[PDB]
């Protein structure tokens, strides 16, 4: 029921604005793209020290309200607002596991919710909407931090408005 | 409002805005002390603003009345968007005048093709964002339920109806939620949700007010 907000105290807009995800435990890490296995194009989302400020995201809910709540099912996407590229998804992939990846399709109701955690916010993945959720944490590999399912060990974010 | 026109100051006397320092949802004034809106517009400490045409200027005929009770429909489902309706009781009765009038509850549900009026301060563009200062209006017809279920598979409940234009270009959008859908002088719909705004084969979906008329009366009577 609580509103998701930015660092300036303003409620997160619905698709309208992009926001940087600034981790509290990785001050020098921004959202970025990397390859996992034998992929030609980078489709996995990582926290990369070689990328500050990281890639900003947009929060989209089909509800025609201008703010984002904890209880809304959300799509998270890179790039422009109405585009279908850069949409986040969870895909079983070795050796990381339940890795956050990008696709070019946009479901009507996304599998993500933004929930309060510690001093900030966590991205919670629900395989389907009614279910129990899985916190997205970090899998340490290749001198970068792959965002992935790590229930009990959430990755904590601040949400910084793109300006 | 995408593809609409400027209403005018006195033209939508039942339109209200839900505020907590900023505008986030629309609403409908149904009597002197009660406003209806969407369930997902629920917020703590809602302040209700009546009689606005320009939201960014204190035009003078406005009244800011704080909510006394914000009652979401008890069957509201945060996962399925069904039962998307909320009641807001004002702490004091609103004064009716040229810019402030109540809209009456519907007697029956409207049938496909009925011409309806949708209003709100939402986005005017299907891609990107642009928020107007003055209230915007749009005429749009109710669509048949068979085409409605085809547009949004598995998501259309018995308490919802589609409205708009299958071509696109004319639709409600983010920021209109909770606002009125008026047909024949009756509050028939509440703007709820849709896939993007004004996209082809992605019409607006609106809560079917007529299913809740007894509950509205029971809730107003009980409180």
């Amino acid at each position: 029921s609580s509103v998701v907000v930015d660092t300036n105290g303003q409620p997160v807009s619905n698709g309208a604005d992009a926001y940087y995800l600034v981790p509290v435990s990785h001050g020098h890490a921004g959202l970025a793209l990397a390859k996992i296995g034998n992929e030609a194009e980078p489709r996995a989302v990582v926290l990369d020290p070689h990328h500050r400020p990281g890639l900003p995201v947009r929060f989209e809910s089909p509800l025609r309200i201008n703010i984002i709540k904890e209880s809304y099912f959300l799509n998270i996407k890179f790039g422009p607002s109405s585009s279908d590229s850069g949409v986040w998804d969870v895909i079983q992939q070795d050796p990381i596991g339940l890795a956050v990846k990008v696709t070019d399709t946009k479901s009507l109701l996304g599998p993500f919710k933004v929930e309060k955690e510690g001093e900030g916010y966590k991205i919670v993945y629900y395989p389907e909407r009614g279910q129990t959720g899985l916190d997205i944490g970090l899998v340490h590999r290749n001198d970068k931090y792959y965002l992935a399912v790590k229930d009990g060990e959430p990755c904590v974010f601040k949400i910084r408005k793109a300006t | 409002i995408v593809g609409g026109y400027t209403c005018g100051a006195n033209t939508v006397p039942y339109q209200v805005s839900l505020n907590s320092g900023y505008h986030f949802c629309g609403g409908s004034l149904i009597n002197s002390q009660w406003v209806v809106s969407a369930a997902h517009c629920y917020k703590s400490g809602i302040q209700v603003r009546l009689g606005e045409d320009n939201i960014n200027v204190v035009e003078g005929n406005e009244q800011f009345i704080s909510a006394s009770k914000s009652i979401v429909h008890p069957s509201y489902n945060s996962n399925t968007l069904n039962n998307d309706i909320m009641l807001i009781k004002l702490k004091s009765a609103a004064s009716l005048n040229s810019r402030v009038a109540s809209i009456s509850l519907p007697t029956s549900c409207a049938s496909a093709g009925t011409q309806c009026l949708i209003s709100g301060w939402g986005n005017t563009k299907s891609s990107g964002t642009s928020y107007p200062d003055v209230l915007k209006c749009l005429k749009a017809p109710i669509l048949s339920d068979s085409s409605c279920k085809s547009a949004y598979p598995g998501q259309i409940t018995s308490n919802m109806f589609c409205a708009g234009y299958l071509e696109g270009g004319k639709d409600s959008c983010q920021g209109d939620s909770g606002g009125p859908v008026v047909c024949s002088g009756k509050l028939q719909g509440i703007v709820s949700w849709g896939s993007g705004c004004a996209q082809k084969n992605k019409p607006g979906v609106y809560t079917k007010v007529c299913n809740y008329v007894s509950w509205i009366k029971q809730t107003i009577a009980s409180n």
